[PDB]
């Protein structure tokens, strides 16, 4: 048997949980009371008869984020005990949240997740949704993920994280919190896929044709990619992909394992009707550097190895006519020492559209995660964004009198800095 | 009268009811396919003009 | 848990509560059917003749008929908007419909669509409470002091 | 369960909370009387930020009123919504300030200071997490502002962690109420800057401009004024009573506005302020209440937000709206006038959404400003007061009450560190 | 989205635009309450549900116009504080318009410009409408043209100027406000169109029977050219004309941008049955220079380019036929530089009928707004009358008094002696 | 299977497409709503050519509508046959060119340059094999010159073996829609021949001599006129679509019209023009097809073919013919005038006989012709440039778009180049 945890840090990690979870339910059927009028095993937790509750944590410390799931209409599917919930926010502090504030709860939060590991038999590994822009999904996310470390060794973990954009952001101290969670999510993560608010606003106003997106519209996709990620764990497939699969490939050194994502057929209702969705044709959609779910421009940087995620009628042949025609295109480029590239996995469901919802119902999808050195400016334009605050130390007195030391900026970034370089050291020919 | 609150026949005006409510994807998504509807109509009528 | 009744046989519930909730419950296999759910509390709820609706008042004076399939409110009216709207009951043929608000009003409505068929108002206090004689002869409404009323059906 | 205790201080703190508790009190669908007439469970699930539950469905506010005069006790008690509040918290003095700030702050403010402090012990202990304690007063006067500011000194050493939401008046260069005006704000600033968490600074003579010309309202009264003030008080902790998109409690907007300890004065002002005449013509989008947010006749201080940079910003966006337009206006208003903006920061605006606007609008905002432009107001105040202290002027009615000459060397020179390190940054 | 900003200024600006309005509330069938019971985008914006409001400002100096529209007929039709009003006239001053008083009530204007700039997607250009003779329409028109070359770059901006009439004219300082305000839109105005009362007033006589024409019959067939010239951009046709085309289409050179204006079918109510309007007569009758608004002889001059603008049912095939015909009359004479000097643009929309005008139902309507090197006698003969004026000093205390310096009658009077001078060598072959 | 993209630039290529789409679907049997709706097999043997098979049996057809005046896009929605088009093909500017090559070109086309780059990158990898591009636009004009030639630029140096089809209707003689034509079209015509493959000059007003001499319409509409374009286009392409005894694609057509790079400039004429009260008095029979087709007043450029001497000539039948009696016309054509046709080129004429004709119609035929004698069209283009240009005139709306006087030169000469290799052959 297998089964994964997935576990949601914040104000970005609930409201995409609460997105993933909507769509988990219609993917098995389950009504929101929790009753189905083998394939739910890896999310959900067959309880006594008919109660069907999922395998996750819903750790927040403002109550806000975490009542609206308690008050609403998933609050029959949540075991009680699940959501947890703090007295006061971090407030924007990763020193709040790794220090002052999140001692308190990081010790019920194992709690939690020790009894949902002894539950399934084969826990195959772990889903950390987090935001690095604020307090309580960076510095608790940083103590979550540090006593995983601890505690479950060799256990897979997978970072869904949120990453602030280079031009649209709404919190000022984001270049202080993300650099400081950078230290965390290098040493602990085993494999981590950013994503990026903007691109996905790129997304939803030109693929969807939604003039005014939101964070609502923006999830739903969101929960798409890790959808489409697991759905070899749940139905069958020509060629199964499993968590731990996905590590043996897609990091070729242990210091490199940021993704970027991408998924291919985002098509809306009306455009459906004429356009034609064949495997070739969106294999060529999910390499376009508009499509990808982080700002950035791959075709700066070389890719290291891509992994592919084919769900519904995908034949094994037009798949290796796809990757043939994108390898030799020119306009996009693989790294010399890695010739093979690609990873190919093809699951034989449908994608399942959200009732209500944007994306349109489609007969084929390709989920992209993809390693690539144009990651590099990713943390680059950080690091320009991060010694420009702390060059005339703005905001370090919040940091400093709840836990910190002055010093500790001067090891994110020195951190941070070996991680810039590195990427540029892999990509080189040699 | 109130100030910052309108006079019952603003643009700006909620009902009581209607402040409470929060869908504002489902909204926006009815507001598209409403636009998207109206549209059809606006070219059907040129066409038959044309 | 504001209203309940039993449904046409006597193997499943009905229930209306202030959680914005109602639902309908088998009794043998004691576990929901489904959850049906509103954006205001409610404050009564009815059950038609024979399965055709299930009706609630809520707190934010307006009356909800429900069809059992489908869910989605098939009609939703906002009235007595002076006060709020207390207490309802059903006509056993199904062709009528009580309604009683914290005005001193009772209403009497149909089914199908609603009409305004009851008086003005008689009962001093708030209403309590309702349910039309068996055979439609008339409707004993009682108003939330030591007052009941009794009515004749037009 | 992030609670807020609510202090009253003089005649403006009184009226400006007469009008602050009426709104929040229909906001939140609570009657006169005190009961639930409430239409919908958005209401019911954050009544504890402001109010108490009491016995038979009542809900008494956290609302500490204190002056030294009964006078004012007595117009907001009789008047209209004057029952909700609790009549043990009319703690009240007899003899009066009488502009004195030494009066307020030393001779009776000893007397009365112990008492509405077993006030403020009594409804902090009673609550569960506080967020922080709410102040409404002025600095022009000297009931509310000498006794008034000695309750944030002895509140401070008392709760040092909790936040402190201070929202003062500030004395006009146009037009002057009282003589001793100069010297009582100067007086109260140098126990501001130490003490509070944070201030938000208000002025009269910005709310008659504001009323004359957005609101087309030619004679003013105290009424519309105070009810300006309340609904600003009221979009501040919005994200605390009502869930959002992405909320912002207290401690979300000082961490993300001052980004050194003593710059925690700000400038305040409300998005959809229209005339009479121009409430059919205008219609309620993001693109245009961020227009009015960034005005500079928006805004609720004398100080001109031209002059200065601003340091950092924030917006407290209030409704049913896109994050991307959120997002977006606020990018558009710093690549357009980015000489406007301090270089040494990146992203300056903080934005939050909460889901619930306020009663009878669609969309509404609220702005809060850490400008550099605020040193020409402290100034302003400052070069009155050094005026009338080389003459020696009125200086013998402070001097009785034991406060000493040396005293106002010493306040007048953190008052010039505060226009001096807010020039600095402006450079 | 395609939009414009149409600015009034000075009391022919408010009277014309109070009578161009109502002419744009009957073609998209907006009420004078507000209400309709995608054309109408260009012109009224729509805000909330159910109210359009114009895209225009109504600024002048004297309140006693500005006030008739907030107590006239449109008093819900406009949003009050679009309708700016001062607290006194410019008084037929140049100077005071430009500066003693004009200075405080333009910063009123740009931020009312600023709102309807954000407010609308498309810009296509800004529409002005004044009078020169006047305080009003020189002073402030020439200080809101000054700011809107600064604020918004590169973007067209089209004239429509009431100028003094050679003859028949009702101001006595009129060669002194005139001859300040063409050195201001020289360099400032895209499109400059001239209009000239009595040049309407002779329409007004003998094409409508008209023997006692006011102010208020002059403004409504005014409001006719204005309505076709922007009649593409709100009904569809064969062939769309722009306002950023009329630019490329009619100056050649940056400092010719004076054009003429004649609308064809002018024809009353009984006179309607008896004439045939057809697609040649009227294209035709553009051309005979008892039609034009300006009251010049362009048989003097000769065309550089023209523009013809098409309103109803009008067949591509005899306007090609027409304009055939029109080249090759010797009466009408082109500039040897131009051989194709022909705009036309063609809709489906015929012109809508006022009630209680005299202007009756027709069909077919052309618009024609031509450069000509016979305009430079228009400035030649207003040359005239300021030489007459400064010769000996008359009128200039009440403008050195109130601001300006007397040097800058001598800088007008230089540039528009090389405007004549630019005007008789562009015609020269 | 050797598939043809289409591509519309303007206001005139939107419209030329409009009644493209409708003939070639009519043909095919394809209705508004997108279905098949034929009664015979041979119209979905060859479909793939112009339109794309998806979900659900639809046909989309492969074209590309570009315009910078986003108005124009929703007449192409208006009109009839709007609704098959893909949505995401229709690439849409906002200012608008307005009669400006440069601002299509350089300015205001550059930034939608891109994206209709990406549209054809993403439909020409779609099919198998691409057998050409295929263009309808103005020269006049300023999208469909300016962001045309732009177009064809780039598609040329990114597909440099795939052929090129340019519809591009030119500047009239007698009287012009537009003052600034001779700029447009000289700059136009300077991209087009190192570009191009080959290129079909069409008029308007050799269009209207069609529509009143021969079809006898007193008052032609301006869409049919782009009945007769399309009644061309359609027969270009008439033997890959359907089978036939001779057949010819566009590629066969370039190495027979061609005998040297520079003259690919032709001007065409469709056959059985007929009029309704003529319709009984003529039998349809090739001779009557053959010697209508070679006539003056036949031919849709203004340029007459009586002045210069053919170079090379191209038929192209369908219906149901003899191939010794078409090809018999041919020879006799070249012989009865033989001043009129070149020496040194045996056999000017190419002839391919296709076996499926036109829908409701028995036989037809399309003219393609190089001819010497259409350099008369582009010295008359010359005479304008040379006017305007030597003055300067009209020229700051092309210099303010970054474009020199320089670049005028270029395009002086290079039309001075074409007219000169043309007249050393009619000697
Ligand atoms: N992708 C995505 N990101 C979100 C969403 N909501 C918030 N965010 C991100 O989260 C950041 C705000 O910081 P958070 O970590 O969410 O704040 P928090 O979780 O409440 O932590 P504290 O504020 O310290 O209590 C913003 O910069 C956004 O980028 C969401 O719905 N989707
Ligand atoms: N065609 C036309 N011309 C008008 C109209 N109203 C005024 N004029 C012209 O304007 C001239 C008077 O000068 P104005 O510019 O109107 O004066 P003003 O706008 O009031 O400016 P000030 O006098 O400084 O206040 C007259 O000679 C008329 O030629 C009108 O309604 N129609
Ligand atoms: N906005 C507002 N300002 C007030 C009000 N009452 C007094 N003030 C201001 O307070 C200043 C003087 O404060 P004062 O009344 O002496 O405070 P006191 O010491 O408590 O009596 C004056 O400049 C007034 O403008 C009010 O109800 N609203
Ligand atoms: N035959 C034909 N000619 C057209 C059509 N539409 C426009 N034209 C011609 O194209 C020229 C103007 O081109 P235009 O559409 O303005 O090009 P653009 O402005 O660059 O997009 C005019 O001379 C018209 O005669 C059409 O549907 N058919
Ligand atoms: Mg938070």
């Amino acid at each position: 048997m297998r089964e994964v945890i997935s576990i949601h840090i914040g104000q970005a990690g609930i409201q995409v949980g609460n997105a993933c979870w909507e769509l988990y339910c219609l993917e098995h059927g389950i009504q929101p009371d929790g009753q189905m009028p083998d394939a739910f095993n890896t999310f959900f937790s067959e309880t006594g008869a008919g109660k069907h509750v999922p395998r996750c944590i819903f750790l927040d410390l403002e109550p806000t984020v975490v009542d609206e799931v308690r008050t609403g209409t998933y609050r029959q599917l949540f075991h009680p005990e699940q959501l947890i919930s703090g007295k006061e926010d971090a407030a924007n502090n990763f020193a709040r949240g790794h220090y002052t504030i999140g001692k308190e709860i990081v010790d019920l939060a194992l709690d939690r997740i020790r009894k949902l590991a002894d539950n399934c038999t084969g826990l195959q590994g772990f889903l950390v949704f987090n935001a690095v822009g604020g307090g309580t999904g960076s510095g608790l996310g940083s103590l979550l993920l540090e006593r995983l470390s601890v505690d479950y060794g060799k256990k897979s973990k997978l970072g869904f994280t949120v990453y602030p954009s280079p031009q649209v952001s709404t919190a000022v101290v984001e270049p202080y919190n993300s650099v400081l969670s950078t230290h965390s999510l290098l040493e602990h993560t085993d494999v981590a896929v950013m994503l990026d608010n903007e691109a996905i606003y790129d997304i939803c106003r030109r693929s969807l044709d939604i003039e005014r997106p939101t964070y609502t519209n923006l999830n739903r996709l969101i929960a798409q990619v890790i959808s489409s990620l697991t759905a070899s764990l749940r139905f069958d497939g020509a060629l199964n992909v499993d968590i731990t699969e996905f590590q043996t490939n897609l990091v070729p050194y242990p210091r490199i394992h940021f993704m970027l994502s991408s998924y291919a057929p985002i098509i809306s209702a009306e455009k459906a009707y004429h356009e034609q969705l064949s495997v070739a044709e969106i294999t060529n959609a999910a390499f376009e550097p508009a499509s990808m779910m982080v700002k950035c421009d791959p075709r700066h940087g070389k890719y290291m190895a891509c992994c592919l995620m084919y769900r519904g009628d995908v034949v094994p042949k037009d798949v290796n006519a796809s990757v043939a025609t994108i390898k030799t295109k020119r306009t996009i480029q693989f790294v010399d020492w890695c010739p093979t590239g690609f990873k190919c996995g093809i699951n034989y469901q449908p994608p399942t559209v959200v009732p209500g919802g944007d994306l349109a119902k489609v007969q084929r999808a390709v989920c992209m995660i993809s390693n690539s050195t144009a990651i590099g400016e990713i943390f680059s334009r950080l690091d320009h964004k991060f010694d420009l605050m702390y060059a005339k130390r703005a905001f370090v007195h919040w940091y400093v009198g709840e836990g910190m030391e002055e010093g500790e900026f001067s090891e994110a970034r020195e951190d941070l800095a070996a991680l810039e370089k590195d990427f540029e050291e892999v990509g080189a020919e040699s | 009268g109130n100030p910052v609150m309108p006079a019952r026949n603003a643009p700006a005006f909620c009902d009581e009811y209607d402040r409470f409510n929060r869908d504002v994807a489902g909204e926006m998504n009815a507001k598209k396919q409403q636009n998207l509807q109206k549209k059809e109509e606006v070219y059907a009528v040129k066409r038959a003009e044309q | 848990i504001v209203g309940a009744a039993v449904m046409a046989d006597d193997k499943h519930v009905a229930a209306a509560s202030e959680d914005r909730t109602w639902s309908l419950w088998d009794v043998g296999s004691e576990r929901v059917r489904t959850t049906w759910r509103g954006q205001s509390m409610f404050r009564g709820m009815a059950v038609s003749a024979d399965k055709v609706s299930v009706v609630t008042v809520t707190l934010d004076r307006k009356i909800q008929m429900w069809d059992v399939r489908g869910p989605d409110p098939r009609w939703t009216k906002v009235e007595a908007h002076g006060k709020e709207v207390g207490c309802v009951a059903s006509d056993h043929r199904g062709a009528a419909f009580a309604t009683g608000g914290a005005d001193q009003a009772v209403r009497v409505w149909d089914w199908r669509n609603g009409g305004e068929v009851g008086g003005a108002a008689c009962h001093s206090a708030p209403v309590a409470a309702m349910a039309f004689s068996p055979d439609d002869a008339g409707l004993v409404s009682v108003a939330l002091d030591g007052s009941t009323c009794f009515w004749q059906l037009t | 369960m992030r609670e807020i205790v609510h202090i009253q201080g003089g005649q403006c703190g009184n009226q400006i909370g007469a009008k602050f508790w009426e709104v929040v009190s229909d906001e939140h669908g609570i009657d006169p009387t005190g009961t639930y007439h409430g239409d919908s469970d958005l209401q019911l699930e954050r009544i504890n930020v402001y109010f108490n539950e009491a016995t038979g469905g009542r809900y008494v506010p956290r609302a500490i009123l204190m002056d030294l005069e009964p006078g004012t006790m007595d117009s907001v008690r009789s008047g209209p919504y004057g029952q909700i509040f609790r009549p043990d918290n009319f703690v009240f003095g007899q003899t009066g300030a009488g502009n004195n700030w030494a009066k307020g702050h030393y001779t009776e403010g000893a007397e009365l200071i112990d008492s509405v402090l077993d006030v403020v012990r009594k409804e902090a202990e009673s609550c569960d997490c506080l967020q922080g304690f709410q102040v409404c007063h002025s600095l022009g006067g000297g009931t509310g502002s000498g006794m008034g500011t000695l309750l944030i000194s002895k509140i401070r050493e008392e709760y040092p962690d909790r936040m402190m939401l201070t929202f003062s008046v500030v004395p006009s260069p146009k037009v002057s109420d009282t003589v001793v005006e100069p010297y009582n704000a100067t007086l109260s600033v140098h126990q501001l800057v130490e003490n509070a968490d944070e201030c938000m600074v208000l002025d009269n003579e910005a709310l008659y401009d504001i009323c004359f010309r957005t609101l087309k309202l030619t004679t003013p009264t105290f009424g519309d004024l105070n009810h300006l003030i309340s609904a600003v008080m009221s979009g501040i902790t919005c994200c605390l009573r009502f869930p959002g998109q992405l909320n912002a409690d207290l401690r979300k907007l000082a961490v993300n506005l001052i980004p050194f300890p003593r710059l925690h004065f700000f400038m305040v002002g409300f998005t959809p302020l229209t005339s009479r005449g121009s409430q059919q013509y205008r219609a309620l989008t993001v693109p245009e209440l961020t227009q009015q947010m960034w005005d500079a006749k928006n805004m609720m201080c004398a100080a001109d937000p031209r002059h200065g940079r601003y340091l950092t910003a924030s917006a407290l966006f209030r409704g049913r709206m896109s994050t991307k337009e959120v997002d977006e206006q606020m990018l558009n208003v710093q690549n357009k006038n980015s000489s406007y903006f301090v270089e040494w920061i990146p992203n300056n605006v903080k934005s939050s959404v909460c889901d619930i606007p306020p009663k009878g609008l669609k969309m509404s905002a609220t702005f809060i400003g850490n400008s550099t432009a605020i040193q020409e107001m402290f100034k302003r105040v400052s070069e009155q007061f050094t005026a009338m202290f080389r003459r020696k002027a009125f200086l013998h009615w402070y001097t009785g009450e034991g406060m000493d000459e040396m005293e106002f060397t010493e306040a007048e020179s953190n008052m010039n560190d505060l226009v001096s390190e807010y020039q600095q940054y402006q450079d």
